[PDB]
């Protein structure tokens, strides 16, 4: 729980608990206590809701595409690539990189709906996840889908969405929301964190080889990061997201304005 | 406890106008240790003849000036045997003790926030092409502007601190104020923050260090126009690994 | 690089003076 | 086998459920542990911390950095008005929503605790100065005049050495917790800030000053309900 | 012999993309930019990635012989990168071809585009050329 | 408390652990400042 307050009666002394130097680099801490006559409150609010644990506890979206089950055989749009990263839908991205490094579990979740257009009873579809430097599929019916140690989920619709956990698959101590640096030791290549994102691809496709009618199937990934640990906390992201590959943004203004300085919206007119 | 004395080779810092030193994160730089080691190799510790104060070329305060950037520990390529140590090895891990240093008379006013970034990752300025890496690293270093700039170069727009955020937010990582009516100097001792044990130093900024003035400088005429800001950054717990033939940057 | 322009306009680069051979020199 | 019963909620979605699910890759070696300083583990520590508080975020001046500053200074005229004055409301306020507290509260939709304002005097050596910082209960109106300031919860910042002075705003509220958007039933309040006597310089100094004010939760500070930020939005597919 | 003759330049005197299309000795097909189309964009989307100032030249040899597929890259007369088949990345050692390989990669499907163009879609109307030719 | 699953990754998360030290953003000066007492 949070701390209680404690009683505080009239003072008259030199100590200074409300003059400090902010000059420190250190926050004060005052409380009520220290500046006005307080009772005594047995507080019983805890902070469970706000550890990273629940903050980052709830599962976003991270990618969504759609792919055909039926065009020419060598047709990509068939299948769906993903090249599995956190940065294309700015609410989970912008929920971890308010953290530099992070080190979670993921408990990715799929959810695959049909789309048609003006009868087949079921569908079922493969996620093959490629880690990086394995043989991509060519095309939808390749060789690759035959995952011998690839990591691969069936799923036919109707059932429960498809769920799996990921561990910490990174080459270092921890992932890296933010790589301030460069691909190659002359200080060019890639900028950023590109540089580290090495999670490798997610194919996505009809194992149904055919259908009457065209079906477009669309895939959402899910993301939830369990068993995280964080560390140096950021400012978090003020300005819209222009790529999903760097930090680029437009002057965005620091908050809302007002008319005045003392412009105070009160209701009593 | 105003004063503060730091002595870290053949270099002695004083300071009487100071405020407390910063411990980023409460952690004061150590060696490697061999639970966390990855490299396997010895690594050389040079102790005394790089981890000293060096002192980077100072910047002029002015009164419109607003802000700049030094990125660490690229900043010191060139700088002693730090800079040597760095060519040489492939890899390096240190903290650093970053002394700044601005005093000006009781008639003069202004404040600064001397802010590090651990991996103050920057947007370029024309959002859909990049930058090249003299528009990042310094000599000189790099100002901010107080409008939004062009080009292909960092955007230096100070109210987001070259990062889309706001900078106002920026007091969450290891920073103090050099406010003229109280202090003199802004020490900030870091330690060694990173994914990884060990990182090349020059492909990767650990930390980028910001002043940006926050108050603007202000005096009447009479007063000495001339207010520099000089940082003094001394490497601390410097180790090396992967030595081969030196770099040429 | 830079290429010199021989002319029996073959061989040369940049392209500013069309494909170009093996060589990635232009010629027209 | 086992007779079982699938009760409601069987083959759903919830994206708050933790349940446990078979691991994509068996027995996988991750990374050792290292240890990597400035671990956080509560948002409440984020929200503890002061942020630079924009009160000069009148039009225009949103984009620089005289959002931040607060100015002060020596002159006789309109000693009575207010220096500044906002909505106690870390939450919405756009003098505050946008702080290190204001942006780790618009994660949830109930806020809870007291805040400090930390002022720092960013003047010369030689100004001093006198200012009435005052926090009213949203009860009756804004004060309009240093007199309704003074009856709230105040404090009289001395500019001396010291160079900042907490206002602590002490969390008078009639239910546990309030509502982090804006509703008339959990309205905070007011901070108001007046001249105590004025600014005094020398011949010599700079005759206006400028003042930061710093937000930053206290020790009893918490936020509840999970909801999504207001302040991020994607209008379409990134790039 | 299929081939195609890429080029790209950052700085045109007032066609930024133009192709060349050849079998064997003979040139078929002619493509530019003011009159394929999505290696257009692929193309002008690498001079975004070079963060430098001075002005490229971007060109590629990509084609087919009877099935050999070659994906040669060159920046400013130098080639710089290949087309990996197996990985299906644009591969090259310096920092210039790592920086246009990844933004290319950004375009999420590619590297699958320029791999079934080498794969199926070049050898099949190579042999429809033959046939037809 | 029952882990179905070999795998340390396949749990559910760690909902309960409620710990923080706000010191190291807060109060990371070097010499300990006293509340009651002047910073300096
Ligand atoms: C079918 C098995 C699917 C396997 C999917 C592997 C998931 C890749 C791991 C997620 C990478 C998360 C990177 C986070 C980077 C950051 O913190 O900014
Ligand atoms: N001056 C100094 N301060 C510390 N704080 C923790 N360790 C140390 C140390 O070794 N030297």
């Amino acid at each position: 729980t949070v701390a209680n307050t404690q009683p505080s009666g009239p003072s008259n002394s030199t100590e200074i608990p409300a003059l400090t130097a902010v000059e420190t680099g250190h926050t004060s801490q005052v409380d009520p206590s220290d500046t006005i006559q307080t009772r005594h409150v047995v507080n019983f609010h805890s902070r469970s809701e706000s550890t990273i644990e629940n903050f980052m506890g709830r599962a976003a979206c991270v990618f969504m595409d759609q792919y055909k089950i039926n065009g020419e055989e060598t047709s990509t749009d068939r299948f769906a690539v993903w090249t599995i990263n956190i940065r294309e839908m700015a609410q989970l991205r912008r929920k971890c990189e308010m953290f530099t490094y992070m080190r979670f579990d993921i408990e990715m979740t799929m959810v695959i709906t049909s789309c048609q257009d003006q009868d087949m009873p079921v569908l079922t579809h493969q996620i093959m996840y490629v880690p990086p430097g394995g043989p991509i599929p060519a095309k939808v019916d390749g060789y690759e889908w035959q995952t011998s140690t690839n990591p691969s989920v069936f799923w036919t619709e109707g059932n429960a969405p498809p769920r799996i956990s990921i561990p910490f698959i990174s080459v270092g101590n921890a992932y890296s929301s933010f790589y301030d640096g460069w691909s190659h030791f002359t200080q060019d290549g890639t900028y950023g964190y590109t540089t580290l994102n090495a999670m490798g691809k997610l194919y996505i496709r009809h194992v149904n080889r055919s259908s009457p009618h065209q079906i477009t199937s669309t895939i959402r990934v899910y993301f939830k990061p369990k068993h995280i640990k964080a560390w140096v906390p950021r400012p978090p992201r003020l300005c819209p997201y222009i790529n999903k590959r760097d930090v680029n943004f437009v002057v965005t203004e620091i908050t809302d304005s007002r008319t005045s300085i003392t412009d105070t919206p009160h209701p009593e007119h | 406890d105003r004063v503060r004395s730091m002595t870290l080779g053949n270099s002695t810092i004083t300071t009487q106008e100071s405020a407390n030193v910063v411990v980023g994160y409460g952690e004061w730089p150590s060696y490697l240790s061999d639970r966390e080691a990855t490299a396997e190799d010895q690594p050389t510790q040079p102790d005394v003849a790089t981890c000293r104060f060096y002192t980077l070329e100072s910047v002029q305060w002015e009164k419109t000036s607003p802000g700049w950037w030094w990125k660490f520990p690229e900043a010191l390529k060139n700088m002693g045997l730090f800079g040597q140590n760095m060519h040489y090895h492939y890899l390096g891990r240190a903290g650093y003790t970053i002394h700044v240093q601005c005093n000006a008379s009781k008639f003069h006013q202004g404040c600064l926030l001397v802010v590090c970034v651990p991996e103050a990752e920057m947007g370029c300025a024309d959002t859909d092409t990049t930058f090249p890496a003299t528009e990042l690293t310094t000599d000189t270093p790099h100002v901010f502007t107080s409008d939004s700039i062009t080009g292909k170069k960092v955007q230096a727009a100070v109210c987001n601190a070259g990062m889309g955020v706001g900078v106002g937010n920026l007091t969450i990582f290891p920073h103090q104020w050099i406010n003229l009516r109280t202090n003199n100097s802004a020490t900030i001792v870091i330690p060694y923050i990173n994914s990884v044990p060990m990182d090349n130093m020059f492909r990767h900024y650990n930390f980028t260090l910001m002043i940006i003035p926050f108050a603007p400088l202000n005096f009447t005429d009479g007063a000495t126009a001339y207010v520099p800001i000089t940082v003094t950054i001394a490497p601390m717990y410097a180790e090396y690994n992967g030595l081969r033939l030196a770099s040429t940057q | 690089i830079q290429r010199t322009p021989k002319i029996q306009v073959s061989g040369f680069h940049p392209s500013d003076i069309l494909s170009f051979s093996k060589d990635w020199s232009f010629y027209l | 086998g086992v007779p079982v019963l699938n009760t409601p909620g069987s083959n759903q979605f919830l994206t708050s459920d933790d349940y446990q699910s078979p691991s994509a890759m068996p027995q996988f070696d991750e990374t050792p542990e290292m240890h990597i300083p400035g671990e956080v583990r509560n948002l409440m520590e984020i929200a503890e911390v002061d942020s630079v508080v924009p009160v000069n975020n009148v039009t225009g001046k949103t984009k620089s950095m005289d959002a931040y500053q607060i100015p002060v200074g020596t002159g006789n005229t309109d000693k009575t008005k207010p220096i500044f004055s906002f909505q106690m409301d870390p939450g919405y306020s756009s003098v505050l929503k946008r702080t290190l507290l204001g942006e780790m509260l618009n994660y949830y939709a109930h806020w809870s605790g007291s805040v400090k304002l930390t002022f720092l005097f960013c003047g010369s050596a030689m100004a001093t100065g006198k200012l009435l910082i005052s926090y009213s209960p949203p009860g009756a109106s804004v004060p309009t005049s240093r007199k309704d300031a003074m009856l709230g919860t105040h404090i009289v910042w001395d500019i001396g050495l010291q160079s900042s002075c907490v206002l602590c705003v002490p969390w008078i509220s009639q239910s546990h917790y309030r509502m982090v958007q804006q509703d008339p039933y959990t309205s905070a309040g007011y901070i108001t800030c007046w001249y105590q006597t004025n600014i005094v310089v020398p011949p010599g100094a700079p005759t206006s000053c400028d003042v930061l004010c710093f937000a930053s939760a206290c020790n009893d500070f918490s936020v509840r309900l999970l909801r999504d930020t207001p302040f991020m939005a994607q209008p379409g597919k990134l790039q | 012999s299929l081939l195609y003759h890429l080029t790209a330049v950052s700085s045109p005197a007032p066609p930024a993309f133009w192709v060349s299309g050849w079998l064997g000795p003979q040139q078929y097909l002619s493509y530019n930019s003011l009159r394929l189309r999505i290696k257009e964009k692929l193309f002008l989307e690498a001079f975004k990635a070079l963060g430098g100032k001075g002005p490229y030249t971007l060109q590629g040899l990509l084609g087919c012989e009877l099935s050999v597929p070659t994906a040669k890259f060159a920046l400013n007369g130098e080639e710089f990168m290949n087309f990996d088949l197996k990985q299906g990345t644009w591969g090259g050692d310096w920092p210039e071809a790592l920086a246009i390989s990844q933004r290319w990669q950004q375009q999420d499907k590619a590297a699958n585009k320029e791999l079934t163009f080498l794969l199926f879609s070049c050898p099949h109307r190579l042999r429809e050329h033959l046939e037809r030719g | 408390n029952i882990n179905f699953y070999k795998d340390a990754a396949s749990s559910a998360s760690n909902r309960q652990d409620i710990q923080q030290d706000p010191g190291k953003f807060t109060d990371p000066v070097k010499d300990l400042m006293i509340k009651t007492l002047p910073a300096l």
